Protein backbone atom coordinates (compact mmCIF):
# COMPACT_ATOMS: atom_id res chain seq x y z
CA UNK A 1 0.00 0.00 0.00
CA UNK A 2 1.58 3.06 -1.47
CA UNK A 3 1.96 6.42 1.16
CA UNK A 4 3.65 9.64 0.78
CA UNK A 5 3.67 11.13 4.22
CA UNK A 6 4.63 14.82 4.46
CA UNK A 7 6.03 16.60 7.75
CA UNK A 8 3.98 18.52 10.11
CA UNK A 9 2.20 21.79 10.33
CA UNK A 10 5.27 24.82 10.54
CA UNK A 11 4.73 28.27 11.80
CA UNK A 12 7.52 30.16 10.41
CA UNK A 13 8.89 33.85 10.59
CA UNK A 14 7.98 36.15 7.69
CA UNK A 15 11.77 36.53 5.51
CA UNK A 16 12.94 33.10 6.83
CA UNK A 17 12.77 30.13 4.38
CA UNK A 18 10.88 26.81 5.36
CA UNK A 19 11.82 23.07 4.04
CA UNK A 20 8.79 20.72 4.05
CA UNK A 21 9.31 16.88 3.21
CA UNK A 22 7.36 13.99 1.38
CA UNK A 23 8.36 10.36 2.42
CA UNK A 24 7.28 7.87 -0.21
CA UNK A 25 6.65 3.80 1.01
CA UNK A 26 5.06 1.19 -0.77
CA UNK A 27 6.58 1.79 -4.23
CA UNK A 28 9.80 2.61 -6.62
CA UNK A 29 10.58 6.25 -5.33
CA UNK A 30 12.88 6.72 -8.32
CA UNK A 31 10.27 5.26 -10.74
CA UNK A 32 8.13 8.26 -10.25
CA UNK A 33 7.34 11.71 -10.26
CA UNK A 34 6.54 14.55 -7.30
CA UNK A 35 4.56 16.96 -8.05
CA UNK A 36 4.11 19.84 -5.40
CA UNK A 37 0.62 21.77 -5.32
CA UNK A 38 -0.31 24.66 -3.13
CA UNK A 39 -3.82 25.54 -1.61
CA UNK A 40 -5.22 28.80 0.25
CA UNK A 41 -7.29 28.58 2.91
CA UNK A 42 -11.05 28.16 1.75
CA UNK A 43 -8.85 28.81 -2.19
CA UNK A 44 -8.69 26.68 -5.12
CA UNK A 45 -4.92 24.36 -6.22
CA UNK A 46 -2.10 25.86 -7.68
CA UNK A 47 0.39 24.03 -9.26
CA UNK A 48 4.20 24.85 -7.58
CA UNK A 49 6.53 22.24 -9.93
CA UNK A 50 7.56 18.87 -10.61
CA UNK A 51 10.40 17.10 -9.85
CA UNK A 52 11.77 13.65 -11.50
CA UNK A 53 13.62 11.33 -8.15
CA UNK A 54 15.49 9.44 -10.62
CA UNK A 55 16.98 11.99 -12.48
CA UNK A 56 16.94 15.25 -10.14
CA UNK A 57 15.07 17.16 -13.31
CA UNK A 58 12.82 19.77 -12.43
CA UNK A 59 10.15 22.53 -13.82
CA UNK A 60 8.95 24.87 -11.96
CA UNK A 61 5.74 27.64 -12.40
CA UNK A 62 7.08 30.64 -13.21
CA UNK A 63 5.18 32.07 -10.49
CA UNK A 64 7.59 30.03 -7.88
CA UNK A 65 10.60 29.71 -9.92
CA UNK A 66 11.76 32.67 -7.22
CA UNK A 67 10.60 31.45 -4.41
CA UNK A 68 10.75 27.44 -4.86
CA UNK A 69 13.39 24.39 -4.80
CA UNK A 70 12.34 21.08 -5.08
CA UNK A 71 14.52 18.44 -4.35
CA UNK A 72 14.79 14.71 -3.64
CA UNK A 73 17.17 12.04 -0.95
CA UNK A 74 17.03 8.71 -3.34
CA UNK A 75 18.55 7.01 -0.20
CA UNK A 76 15.55 8.29 2.37
CA UNK A 77 12.73 7.94 -0.67
CA UNK A 78 12.05 11.75 0.61
CA UNK A 79 11.07 14.93 -1.70
CA UNK A 80 11.54 18.42 -0.30
CA UNK A 81 10.20 21.54 -1.38
CA UNK A 82 11.62 24.73 0.22
CA UNK A 83 10.31 27.60 0.16
CA UNK A 84 12.28 31.43 0.61
CA UNK A 85 11.87 34.96 1.58
CA UNK A 86 8.11 33.92 3.05
CA UNK A 87 5.51 36.17 3.47
CA UNK A 88 1.64 35.99 4.57
CA UNK A 89 0.87 34.70 1.15
CA UNK A 90 2.74 32.06 1.80
CA UNK A 91 0.86 31.09 4.36
CA UNK A 92 -1.22 27.60 3.33
CA UNK A 93 -1.59 23.95 3.20
CA UNK A 94 1.21 22.08 0.48
CA UNK A 95 0.31 18.69 -1.18
CA UNK A 96 2.59 16.19 -2.69
CA UNK A 97 1.19 13.96 -5.27
CA UNK A 98 3.01 11.00 -7.54
CA UNK A 99 2.85 12.23 -10.99
CA UNK A 100 -0.84 11.86 -12.30
CA UNK A 101 -2.60 12.59 -9.07
CA UNK A 102 -3.92 9.01 -7.89
CA UNK A 103 -1.47 9.07 -4.57
CA UNK A 104 -1.35 12.46 -2.33
CA UNK A 105 0.40 13.61 1.05
CA UNK A 106 -1.58 14.52 3.28
CA UNK A 107 -0.50 18.21 3.09
CA UNK A 108 1.65 20.30 5.19
CA UNK A 109 0.44 23.43 6.51
CA UNK A 110 2.63 26.24 6.90
CA UNK A 111 1.37 29.62 8.80
CA UNK A 112 4.08 32.46 8.20
CA UNK A 113 3.84 34.98 11.25
CA UNK A 114 5.82 36.59 13.76
CA UNK A 115 3.17 35.95 16.26
CA UNK A 116 3.83 34.34 19.43
CA UNK A 117 2.43 30.63 19.92
CA UNK A 118 -0.33 30.85 22.32
CA UNK A 119 -2.39 27.99 24.06
CA UNK A 120 -5.81 27.97 24.60
CA UNK A 121 -8.36 28.07 27.18
CA UNK A 122 -10.97 25.54 27.08
CA UNK A 123 -14.61 26.35 28.79
CA UNK A 124 -17.60 24.24 28.94
CA UNK A 125 -21.05 24.93 26.73
CA UNK A 126 -23.22 22.92 29.68
CA UNK A 127 -26.42 21.76 28.36
CA UNK A 128 -29.26 23.45 29.53
CA UNK A 129 -35.78 14.55 23.83
CA UNK A 130 -32.24 15.94 23.09
CA UNK A 131 -29.73 18.05 24.71
CA UNK A 132 -26.80 20.26 23.29
CA UNK A 133 -23.38 20.89 25.10
CA UNK A 134 -19.86 21.67 24.00
CA UNK A 135 -16.67 23.35 24.40
CA UNK A 136 -15.47 26.83 23.49
CA UNK A 137 -12.06 26.59 22.61
CA UNK A 138 -10.36 30.63 23.12
CA UNK A 139 -7.51 32.42 22.21
CA UNK A 140 -4.62 30.57 20.70
CA UNK A 141 -2.35 30.95 18.02
CA UNK A 142 -1.31 29.26 15.62
CA UNK A 143 -4.49 26.93 13.94
CA UNK A 144 -4.78 24.33 14.21
CA UNK A 145 -6.87 22.84 17.42
CA UNK A 146 -8.30 19.48 16.77
CA UNK A 147 -11.43 18.31 19.38
CA UNK A 148 -12.54 14.45 19.98
CA UNK A 149 -14.96 13.75 22.68
CA UNK A 150 -15.12 11.03 24.74
CA UNK A 151 -11.70 9.89 23.84
CA UNK A 152 -13.32 9.54 20.16
CA UNK A 153 -15.66 7.08 21.37
CA UNK A 154 -18.34 9.71 20.73
CA UNK A 155 -18.67 11.14 17.29
CA UNK A 156 -22.46 10.86 16.30
CA UNK A 157 -23.97 14.33 16.31
CA UNK A 158 -20.95 16.42 16.54
CA UNK A 159 -20.63 19.48 15.05
CA UNK A 160 -16.82 21.17 15.51
CA UNK A 161 -16.49 24.62 13.85
CA UNK A 162 -14.17 26.26 11.66
CA UNK A 163 -12.15 28.65 13.78
CA UNK A 164 -12.40 31.98 13.88
CA UNK A 165 -9.90 34.99 14.00
CA UNK A 166 -10.59 37.25 16.37
CA UNK A 167 -9.54 41.24 16.35
CA UNK A 168 -6.93 40.56 19.15
CA UNK A 169 -4.94 37.85 16.25
CA UNK A 170 -6.38 35.08 18.20
CA UNK A 171 -8.32 31.85 17.17
CA UNK A 172 -11.31 30.69 19.00
CA UNK A 173 -14.02 27.39 17.99
CA UNK A 174 -16.40 25.80 19.69
CA UNK A 175 -17.27 22.04 19.44
CA UNK A 176 -21.09 20.76 20.03
CA UNK A 177 -22.80 17.43 20.43
CA UNK A 178 -26.54 16.72 20.67
CA UNK A 179 -27.07 13.63 22.88
CA UNK A 180 -30.18 12.13 24.77
CA UNK A 181 -31.48 14.40 27.42
CA UNK A 182 -31.93 10.90 29.39
CA UNK A 183 -27.87 10.56 29.00
CA UNK A 184 -27.07 13.64 30.96
CA UNK A 185 -26.86 11.76 34.85
CA UNK A 186 -25.37 8.84 33.87
CA UNK A 187 -22.89 9.45 31.29
CA UNK A 188 -19.74 11.37 31.67
CA UNK A 189 -18.79 13.53 28.31
CA UNK A 190 -15.57 15.69 27.94
CA UNK A 191 -14.34 17.20 25.41
CA UNK A 192 -10.43 16.59 24.38
CA UNK A 193 -8.94 19.34 22.75
CA UNK A 194 -5.29 19.27 21.57
CA UNK A 195 -3.01 22.44 20.39
CA UNK A 196 0.16 20.92 19.40
CA UNK A 197 2.14 23.66 18.44
CA UNK A 198 2.18 24.99 22.37
CA UNK A 199 1.90 21.17 24.02
CA UNK A 200 -1.97 22.13 25.06
CA UNK A 201 -3.91 19.07 26.46
CA UNK A 202 -7.00 19.46 27.69
CA UNK A 203 -9.95 17.15 28.61
CA UNK A 204 -12.96 19.18 29.84
CA UNK A 205 -15.83 17.58 31.52
CA UNK A 206 -19.36 19.02 30.52
CA UNK A 207 -21.66 18.64 33.29
CA UNK A 208 -25.31 20.50 33.65
CA UNK A 209 -24.97 23.00 36.26
CA UNK B 1 -0.28 29.40 -19.77
CA UNK B 2 -3.65 27.19 -20.32
CA UNK B 3 -6.12 29.19 -19.09
CA UNK B 4 -8.94 26.49 -16.93
CA UNK B 5 -12.41 27.85 -16.55
CA UNK B 6 -15.66 26.42 -14.29
CA UNK B 7 -18.48 28.60 -15.16
CA UNK B 8 -20.39 27.27 -12.05
CA UNK B 9 -19.02 27.88 -8.41
CA UNK B 10 -21.35 25.55 -7.11
CA UNK B 11 -24.50 23.37 -8.25
CA UNK B 12 -27.97 22.06 -6.52
CA UNK B 13 -28.29 18.67 -6.63
CA UNK B 14 -31.49 16.46 -5.17
CA UNK B 15 -29.98 12.99 -4.56
CA UNK B 16 -30.71 10.18 -6.86
CA UNK B 17 -30.80 12.65 -9.90
CA UNK B 18 -27.44 13.33 -12.61
CA UNK B 19 -25.53 16.07 -12.61
CA UNK B 20 -23.59 17.77 -14.92
CA UNK B 21 -19.91 19.76 -13.66
CA UNK B 22 -18.41 21.84 -16.86
CA UNK B 23 -14.79 23.30 -17.69
CA UNK B 24 -13.55 25.21 -20.44
CA UNK B 25 -9.96 25.49 -21.43
CA UNK B 26 -8.11 28.25 -23.57
CA UNK B 27 -6.11 25.73 -25.77
CA UNK B 28 -6.72 22.49 -27.06
CA UNK B 29 -5.67 19.57 -24.56
CA UNK B 30 -5.48 17.10 -27.26
CA UNK B 31 -1.63 15.53 -27.96
CA UNK B 32 -0.90 14.08 -31.45
CA UNK B 33 -0.90 10.98 -29.19
CA UNK B 34 -4.78 10.66 -29.39
CA UNK B 35 -4.93 11.56 -25.88
CA UNK B 36 -6.93 14.55 -24.31
CA UNK B 37 -4.75 15.47 -21.43
CA UNK B 38 -8.19 16.49 -18.97
CA UNK B 39 -8.31 15.35 -15.46
CA UNK B 40 -11.04 15.58 -12.63
CA UNK B 41 -10.77 15.77 -9.13
CA UNK B 42 -12.78 15.75 -5.84
CA UNK B 43 -12.05 17.06 -2.81
CA UNK B 44 -13.81 16.52 0.32
CA UNK B 45 -13.36 18.93 3.11
CA UNK B 46 -10.17 18.67 5.53
CA UNK B 47 -8.60 15.92 2.81
CA UNK B 48 -5.94 15.61 -0.07
CA UNK B 49 -7.73 15.80 -3.62
CA UNK B 50 -8.59 12.48 -5.11
CA UNK B 51 -8.20 11.21 -8.85
CA UNK B 52 -11.81 10.60 -10.48
CA UNK B 53 -11.10 10.82 -14.22
CA UNK B 54 -8.15 10.69 -16.40
CA UNK B 55 -7.61 11.74 -19.85
CA UNK B 56 -11.02 13.09 -20.21
CA UNK B 57 -12.92 10.20 -20.19
CA UNK B 58 -11.77 7.35 -18.50
CA UNK B 59 -13.14 6.29 -14.71
CA UNK B 60 -10.17 6.13 -12.77
CA UNK B 61 -8.98 2.80 -9.92
CA UNK B 62 -11.98 2.30 -7.93
CA UNK B 63 -14.17 5.03 -8.56
CA UNK B 64 -17.93 4.62 -8.57
CA UNK B 65 -18.94 3.72 -11.93
CA UNK B 66 -21.68 6.72 -11.37
CA UNK B 67 -19.01 9.11 -12.65
CA UNK B 68 -18.40 9.47 -16.02
CA UNK B 69 -16.16 11.85 -18.11
CA UNK B 70 -16.37 13.47 -21.73
CA UNK B 71 -15.55 16.21 -23.97
CA UNK B 72 -14.47 18.04 -26.89
CA UNK B 73 -10.96 18.94 -26.39
CA UNK B 74 -11.81 22.35 -25.23
CA UNK B 75 -14.95 21.62 -23.08
CA UNK B 76 -15.25 18.92 -20.87
CA UNK B 77 -18.09 17.60 -18.87
CA UNK B 78 -17.83 15.56 -15.65
CA UNK B 79 -21.02 13.16 -15.26
CA UNK B 80 -22.48 11.95 -11.77
CA UNK B 81 -25.49 9.79 -11.67
CA UNK B 82 -27.77 9.06 -8.95
CA UNK B 83 -26.04 11.77 -6.54
CA UNK B 84 -25.85 10.23 -3.28
CA UNK B 85 -25.52 12.70 0.37
CA UNK B 86 -21.92 11.67 0.35
CA UNK B 87 -20.97 13.16 -3.01
CA UNK B 88 -20.69 16.54 -1.32
CA UNK B 89 -17.29 18.61 -1.95
CA UNK B 90 -15.72 20.56 -4.58
CA UNK B 91 -15.04 19.22 -8.21
CA UNK B 92 -11.94 20.56 -10.06
CA UNK B 93 -10.36 19.95 -13.63
CA UNK B 94 -6.80 20.21 -14.20
CA UNK B 95 -4.56 20.15 -17.44
CA UNK B 96 -1.94 17.97 -17.57
CA UNK B 97 -1.03 18.25 -21.22
CA UNK B 98 1.34 21.51 -20.81
CA UNK B 99 3.67 23.25 -18.15
CA UNK B 100 2.48 24.95 -15.72
CA UNK B 101 -0.45 22.42 -15.02
CA UNK B 102 -3.38 24.49 -14.21
CA UNK B 103 -6.59 23.84 -12.32
CA UNK B 104 -9.65 24.98 -13.16
CA UNK B 105 -11.68 27.05 -9.52
CA UNK B 106 -13.50 24.73 -8.88
CA UNK B 107 -17.42 23.39 -8.72
CA UNK B 108 -18.89 22.79 -5.12
CA UNK B 109 -21.36 20.04 -4.84
CA UNK B 110 -24.46 20.76 -3.47
CA UNK B 111 -27.02 18.46 -1.80
CA UNK B 112 -31.21 20.08 -2.07
CA UNK B 113 -32.58 18.49 0.65
CA UNK B 114 -35.47 19.15 2.26
CA UNK B 115 -35.86 22.96 3.61
CA UNK B 116 -34.83 22.64 7.70
CA UNK B 117 -35.51 25.14 9.94
CA UNK B 118 -32.80 25.05 12.75
CA UNK B 119 -33.30 23.69 16.48
CA UNK B 120 -31.89 26.55 18.35
CA UNK B 121 -29.64 26.55 21.54
CA UNK B 122 -28.31 29.64 23.80
CA UNK B 123 -25.09 29.07 26.52
CA UNK B 124 -24.47 31.81 29.06
CA UNK B 125 -20.65 32.34 29.98
CA UNK B 126 -19.39 30.08 32.10
CA UNK B 127 -18.70 30.78 35.71
CA UNK B 128 -15.06 29.37 34.54
CA UNK B 129 -14.24 31.97 31.86
CA UNK B 130 -16.45 34.94 34.11
CA UNK B 131 -13.33 34.40 36.84
CA UNK B 132 -10.65 35.37 34.04
CA UNK B 133 -12.55 38.57 33.03
CA UNK B 134 -14.52 37.95 29.74
CA UNK B 135 -17.67 36.78 28.53
CA UNK B 136 -18.65 35.14 25.66
CA UNK B 137 -22.44 34.11 25.13
CA UNK B 138 -22.97 31.21 22.28
CA UNK B 139 -26.01 30.74 20.23
CA UNK B 140 -26.23 27.57 18.04
CA UNK B 141 -28.53 26.72 15.21
CA UNK B 142 -27.99 22.84 14.34
CA UNK B 143 -28.86 20.78 11.15
CA UNK B 144 -30.36 23.39 8.91
CA UNK B 145 -31.11 23.88 5.06
CA UNK B 146 -30.51 25.59 3.17
CA UNK B 147 -27.06 27.57 4.35
CA UNK B 148 -28.40 31.26 4.09
CA UNK B 149 -29.34 32.33 8.31
CA UNK B 150 -29.22 35.08 10.11
CA UNK B 151 -28.61 35.72 13.53
CA UNK B 152 -29.16 38.98 16.01
CA UNK B 153 -28.14 39.43 19.66
CA UNK B 154 -30.54 41.28 21.66
CA UNK B 155 -29.01 42.37 25.42
CA UNK B 156 -31.84 43.68 27.38
CA UNK B 157 -33.87 43.27 24.25
CA UNK B 158 -31.60 46.09 22.65
CA UNK B 159 -30.56 44.97 18.68
CA UNK B 160 -26.55 44.23 19.22
CA UNK B 161 -24.17 45.85 16.47
CA UNK B 162 -20.56 44.91 16.18
CA UNK B 163 -19.47 42.49 18.57
CA UNK B 164 -20.49 38.92 17.11
CA UNK B 165 -18.74 36.52 14.76
CA UNK B 166 -20.10 33.54 13.43
CA UNK B 167 -18.66 29.95 12.39
CA UNK B 168 -20.48 27.55 9.68
CA UNK B 169 -19.82 23.94 9.36
CA UNK B 170 -19.34 22.18 5.88
CA UNK B 171 -22.37 20.34 4.73
CA UNK B 172 -22.84 17.04 6.41
CA UNK B 173 -22.15 14.02 4.29
CA UNK B 174 -24.78 11.88 6.02
CA UNK B 175 -27.77 14.54 6.42
CA UNK B 176 -27.12 17.40 4.14
CA UNK B 177 -27.80 20.23 6.79
CA UNK B 178 -25.27 23.28 7.97
CA UNK B 179 -24.81 24.07 11.18
CA UNK B 180 -23.35 27.28 12.77
CA UNK B 181 -22.26 29.26 16.08
CA UNK B 182 -22.53 32.29 16.65
CA UNK B 183 -20.46 33.46 19.85
CA UNK B 184 -21.24 37.71 20.85
CA UNK B 185 -17.81 38.46 23.32
CA UNK B 186 -18.15 41.51 26.16
CA UNK B 187 -16.27 42.24 29.20
CA UNK B 188 -17.22 40.37 32.15
CA UNK B 189 -17.96 43.76 33.47
CA UNK B 190 -20.36 44.78 30.48
CA UNK B 191 -21.91 41.44 30.33
CA UNK B 192 -22.63 41.87 34.26
CA UNK B 193 -24.55 45.34 33.47
CA UNK B 194 -27.37 43.40 31.64
CA UNK B 195 -30.26 40.74 32.71
CA UNK B 196 -31.23 39.65 29.48
CA UNK B 197 -29.48 37.68 26.41
CA UNK B 198 -31.41 36.32 23.28
CA UNK B 199 -30.51 35.44 19.61
CA UNK B 200 -32.77 36.19 17.22
CA UNK B 201 -32.95 33.66 14.40
CA UNK B 202 -34.34 34.08 10.61
CA UNK B 203 -34.63 31.23 8.10
CA UNK B 204 -36.37 30.06 5.03
CA UNK B 205 -37.61 27.02 6.75
CA UNK B 206 -39.40 29.27 10.01
CA UNK B 207 -42.44 31.56 9.32
CA UNK B 208 -41.56 34.20 12.08
CA UNK B 209 -37.92 34.53 13.75
CA UNK B 210 -37.22 32.22 16.71
CA UNK B 211 -35.90 33.68 19.81
CA UNK B 212 -33.58 31.72 22.42
CA UNK B 213 -32.75 33.34 26.20
CA UNK B 214 -31.75 33.75 29.55
CA UNK B 215 -31.74 36.04 32.18
CA UNK B 216 -27.91 36.51 33.34
CA UNK B 217 -28.19 34.29 36.96
CA UNK B 218 -30.96 32.13 35.74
Amino acid sequence: QVQLQQSGAELVRPGTSVKVSCKASGYAFTNYLIEWIKQRPGQGLEWIGVINPGSGGTNYNEKFRVKATLTADKSSSTAYMQLSSLTSDDSAVYFCARGGGYYWGQGTLVTVSAASTKGPSVFPLAPSGTAALGCLVKDYFPEPVTVSWNSGALTSGVHTFPAVLQSSGLYSLSSVVTVPSSSLGTQTYICNVNHKPSNTKVDKKVEPK
Amino acid sequence: DIVMTQAAPSVPVTPGESVSISCRSSKSLLHSNGNTYLFWFLQRPGQSPQVLIYRMSNLASGVPDRFSGSGSGTAFTLRISRVEAEDVGVYYCMQHLEYPYTFGSGTRLEIKRTVAAPSVFIFPPSDEQLKSGTASVVCLLNNFYPREAKVQWKVDNALQSGNSQESVTEQDSKDSTYSLSSTLTLSKADYEKHKVYACEVTHQGLSSPVTKSFNRGE
